[PDB]
């Protein structure tokens, strides 16, 4: 069926609740209200206040709650209202849940999925839109997943929920309802840690994730008008990296750029570049360059359009690489 | 044997009764606690509350028209916001939450800068010198631990001022709310802590936040006093913040004040109008004058906001550090070229 | 001071070619791969 | 117009007087509150406390010799740690702090695994199944929010059981301490929160933590019952925890218990008063004491040998316990370290 | 005077307390106790309980205290007892203090230096030795400083305390008293953002920070006997990186490796590697390789020696680069 990304997430959450009585969804305003973005709309009404429930206003407490619930044999799917609010709950995600299997030598484990919206282009207030995936990607025992399409969002979320270790599932706000796509009904999974080619190409590899995938697909169409053939790789999981798909693409084309919305000192672009340098430097006709935001705090709302990386930045840096 | 747990709960509840001076009819139900205010102070308080109501109406309108951005409505909270600000002096430092723009306007932030905050412009946060406020705090609870430090810093320099901060009923669930009041209490610092309780945090009833029967009792965990006040009563709210300000300058430490309000007969304007009219201190034409004054000022401020030049990336870079690091030097140049 | 992409420097080394000797036809003097072949 | 602030602080603090059944001499100063313990339960509680004292003395000694690593001394806290545990059932789940090793040992953690924890070996944290504990928590306050979730887990499964957790006087200053009790209160969850107050956090007196006159009163912020107890008194500690447990398992929510303790005044020792109370009842003798002592020393010596005989950790071990199935980076690194080990 | 690093830090701190009446020092057990590692020893005795004081046990509180104090004229130098405890302090540092200058359009500012011990090799308990510099280095409006010698430690700290924006000063536990070195008496400064060559070489650049600088110097010495001249760059500041010094060296040598104690997915090495790929690929003879810890949680204390990167991993990796 033709679904938006938010509908495919709701559909994945509905499927998991039916399939597994241990699945629980909870957070600020996710129950009766159905979510600040309607992501959990209809779920409490269908499944009950014992499956889908609200919490006090405290990010830190939600993480701890998810941990205790997992110790009691549940499969928690908590929500953090905006990811800019992760600072509050860093200990429980990174200091606790990511470490419990290791800390207990496999005796206990944390089948937890943290859903959190992030991202810009909609003029949100302060600390709503920040890209903080770079922070959680540095923590051993986490996996970090960022879909860009309705179809990827559903298969990756079902995968994320069934995974018996913690998974951060970051949901870009601009992509919730931005477009529709055919998404099969019922359950399917997509592997975690697995990229895909969204556009096949032969001249330059454009590696992207989140809202920057669409921007790279838009850049690639403009480049094709000038006879420059770009291969767009959607990472899908930002940790761990699909090394095989990234290197295979770079070996074919000989040139590469990495695209992120996050500030240049943040995000995960440096990791991707480093991995390329390490494994395929002999294929490189040119250095691997990065599209990224300026190294400032996330912009005051009115300044978003000039600050955020877009398809034009991608076009420009791609050409810089072609003309190196 | 049974521990007297029910008794304990009842005993603590008895320590936190709602403080009220004016009822919904504008009649004085507590003469003993009536604060000493001149007839002109009483009229100014009503001017500012009426002004604030109109500011809310215009801001809601302007947001719907796309003329403002983020806006958190304040209608119904005028007593809690305005009468509490009224008990302060210019020396006092305010640490507002996202919804507490009125308090900082009255403390001297120009209106047009308040509108530039709403729209998302760096200039709206360029507070004037001598105006002791921070930009509204979007992270819930962060202002509470910051207020403890301001208060401490006030006490250290010997100044006769307080730090005052505001949060909602939802914010009392944060760890930082607790740390803010416990740090201030431990350091006997001059801070006033206001919790504005409208019973809902977005969609969430206060009953989902906590089993505590008042929020004011959360003061007990810090060792400091709490007062629960009728937040729809300008005199009760005035008298509570003034008592807390006195207590704090007299080196007795912080206070937690819970105001019980409703955001949109219980209206603070309703009962205060009746209070004043009974004393021949308020008339329809004085009120209609403030309304016009407000609309004119709001219109001007909206235009002054409109004439503020757009932000450039270079501007954003420039305000990051005093001295820019290598990376931001490089990027200044890249964006300067871009902007040329 | 020579400039040459890794794939070239390596193509040179394994084929016993000193890059400092090879005249580069690429941009700004860059030693290209078919220049190593041209020298050879 | 003064607000009655001074009165408010006093009247509230007055709701939290120190609960005590045994004074320093082993005299019953509160007989109505006396818990129902059999002769054998009273002996068993004493055997456990004596054994725990020996464990502290031997652990300090072994640590000095470099045969233990991290060790946080417990002497003096035997009533608070051991009597509170005694009130528990095996269905109950314990979330200890770094100092609360004795509680998890008595709940069923083998002693040699407690020692492996001290040295820094993953097997020490491999809790036997059915022993409902977590390894000791290093992040002060983290155990409090986790317990709120455990207790909610227990309530959702309809288990007649509780979660219990312990922190120090310093740890009452953390945000998560407050969030744990407030979440448990909000959900009416079967949680017992213990605060062990010995007046110092490293070098910081309680008076530098808070100006609150009790730590028990912090319960008021959550709207839940709070109790302050003499933590050198085995019978008071037991009685308060048993009462918190019964309120919890009967679905009335959590309780905060503050224990007043002192760590090694020699008169105050929980062993001193409990020995007198039991001897004056003819239920304790020097022989029984020296049987416990020698048993402890034998078991400790056997535990330390068993720990010594645990194979040394390899990096491959540490990688394999990260995830159920390894992410690509760790598959790679596992092969690298397998080769390195190979050797 | 011959100084240990902890002594050089204490000396830095006395000199700034004497020079600047606004300098405050606070944290858990820093007053009468003189600090868990003695780094503030004698300071409260000499300067007063009103300049050097203990706080309640609450890291988040400490961060917010420093912000308030800085809004009131002081120049706060708080301490976070071990850096593994930064999780609970992330909002005040990264979400708040890093952002106040930007957020207030320069009207307010944050002349704060956060002092925090970290690092391995001394069998500390859990979450004491974690290397978390990678996280703070991703935050716009912070500078991140990691000294390896007593001399560096003192100049960088005076600079850090003079800086009118937030600085994170990370103090490696193993390095606190591991070596003695002649550090000047009196005041001096080293610029933040400036690396230095600790050993000149011509065959391979080894870039390092923290405890890994010694491991690198020790490796350089064993490599000399094999005829490999390795140049050792101690970053000193990991954000901002000293691009000129790093690039100059790789340009000279044509080969590089980056050495860090943190897990491979953490630290700042990938940043360094991406910078080199971007600015000096035409000089590269071989891929820039990384020496880093395995991507697990920090080792249970007994596993430290087999887990932590050391001089032998540096040697093996450098040789891998030489033989490419
Ligand atoms: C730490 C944090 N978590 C969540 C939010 C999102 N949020 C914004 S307003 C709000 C409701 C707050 O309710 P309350 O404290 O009662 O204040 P009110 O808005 O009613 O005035 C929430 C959860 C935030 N701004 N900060
Ligand atoms: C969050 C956190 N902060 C600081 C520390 C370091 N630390 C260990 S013990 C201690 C004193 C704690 O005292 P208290 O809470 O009273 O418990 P006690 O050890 O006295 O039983 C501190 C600050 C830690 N482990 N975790
Ligand atoms: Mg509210
Ligand atoms: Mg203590």
């Amino acid at each position: 069926a033709q679904m938006t990304m938010v509908q495919a997430i709701t559909d994945a959450l509905r499927i998991e609740l039916k399939n597994d009585p241990n699945v629980l969804i909870f957070g600020e305003d996710v129950g009766v209200n159905g979510g600040v973005f309607r992501a959990t709309e209809g779920l409490q009404a269908e499944f009950g206040e014992d499956r889908v429930f609200d919490t006090p206003l405290a990010e830190s407490g939600i993480g701890g709650l998810a941990i205790g619930l997992a110790l009691q044999g549940f499969r928690p799917v908590p929500e953090i209202q905006f990811f800019g609010f992760v600072y509050e709950v860093m200990d429980s995600i990174c200091g606790q849940m990511a470490r419990i299997r290791y800390r207990t030598g496999g005796r206990y484990h944390m089948p937890i999925t943290i859903r959190s919206p992030f991202g810009g282009g909609v003029h949100t207030p302060e600390l709503h839109s920040d890209s903080l995936e770079g922070l959680v990607a540095q923590q051993p025992g986490l996996k970090v997943v960022i879909p860009s399409t309705p179809y990827d969002a559903k298969g990756l979320l079902i995968s994320a929920i069934r995974d018996n270790d913690p998974v951060i599932f970051l949901e870009h706000l601009k992509l919730y309802r931005s477009f529709r796509q055919e998404v099969p009904e019922g359950e399917y999974t997509i592997p975690i840690g697995k990229a895909d080619i969204k556009r096949e190409g032969k001249d330059i590899t454009i590696i992207a994730y989140g809202a920057m995938v669409h921007e790279s697909l838009k850049a690639a169409a403009e480049l094709e008008k000038e006879g420059i053939s770009a291969e767009v790789v959607d990472l899908r999981t930002v940790q761990p990296l699909d090394i095989e798909t990234i290197i295979g693409s770079v070996e074919k084309t000989g040139r590469a750029i990495v695209v992120q919305e996050a500030q240049r000192q943040a995000g995960i672009a440096a990791n991707v570049v480093a991995e390329i340098n390490e494994r395929a430097i002999l294929s490189l006709e040119a250095p691997v360059l990065r599209v990224a935001a300026p190294d400032t705090v996330y912009p005051f709302a009115q300044a978003e359009s000039v600050w955020l990386p877009n398809f034009k930045d991608v076009i420009e840096t791609a050409k810089k690489v072609m003309n190196f | 044997f049974q521990f007297p747990f029910a008794e304990q709960l009842e005993k603590v509840a008895e320590q936190f009764p709602t403080f009220q001076i004016l009822n919904e009819e504008g009649e004085v139900v507590n003469e003993e606690a009536m604060p000493e205010l001149s007839d002109e102070q009483l009229k100014e308080l009503m001017r500012r509350m009426v002004y604030t109501r109109i500011l809310d109406q215009r801001s809601i309108s302007l947001n719907r028209q796309g003329r403002l951005g983020f806006y958190a409505p304040t209608a119904g909270q005028e007593a809690s916001q305005i009468a509490s600000h009224f008990a302060l002096e210019k020396e006092d430092f305010i640490l507002p939450g996202y919804r507490d723009v009125p308090q900082i306007i009255w403390h001297g932030l120009p209106l047009y800068q308040a509108f530039l905050f709403s729209r998302g412009h760096f200039h709206g946060n360029q507070i004037p010198e001598g105006v002791n406020v921070l930009p509204p705090q979007i992270i819930i609870g962060a202002q509470y631990i910051q207020a403890a430090g301001v208060a401490l810093g006030l006490k250290m320099r010997g100044k006769k001022a307080v730090a005052i901060t505001y949060t909602g009923d939802g914010g009392t669930s944060q760890g930082n709310f607790y740390q803010g009041i416990n740090f201030a209490g431990a350091f006997k610092a001059p801070a006033i802590f206001v919790v504005q309780n409208n019973r809902f945090a977005i969609s969430t009833p206060v009953e989902k936040q906590t089993v505590a029967k008042t929020l004011a009792q959360k003061a007990v965990a810090a060792g400091i006093p709490g007062i629960q006040v009728d937040g729809m009563d300008p005199l009760a709210v005035y008298a509570a913040v003034k008592a807390a300000r006195e207590r704090a300058i007299n080196g007795e430490g912080p206070t937690l004040i819970e105001t019980l309000c409703f955001r949109y007969k219980k209206d603070p304007l309703v009962r205060f109008r009746k209070f004043l009219e009974a004393k021949g201190l308020w008339s329809e034409e004085e009120e209609n004058n403030v309304i016009e004054q407000a609309k004119e000022e709001i219109k001007e401020a909206i235009k002054k906001a409109d004439e503020t030049p757009k932000q450039k990336v270079t501007d954003l870079i420039s305000i990051m550090f005093e001295e820019l690091p290598f990376n931001l030097k490089e990027q200044y140049e890249i964006y300067k070229e871009k902007e040329s | 001071r020579v400039i040459a992409m890794p794939s070239v420097r390596k193509y040179a080394r394994e084929k016993g070619v000193d890059i400092r000797l090879v005249q580069g036809t690429g941009k700004n003097g860059r030693v290209l791969k078919e220049d190593i072949d041209a020298f050879l």
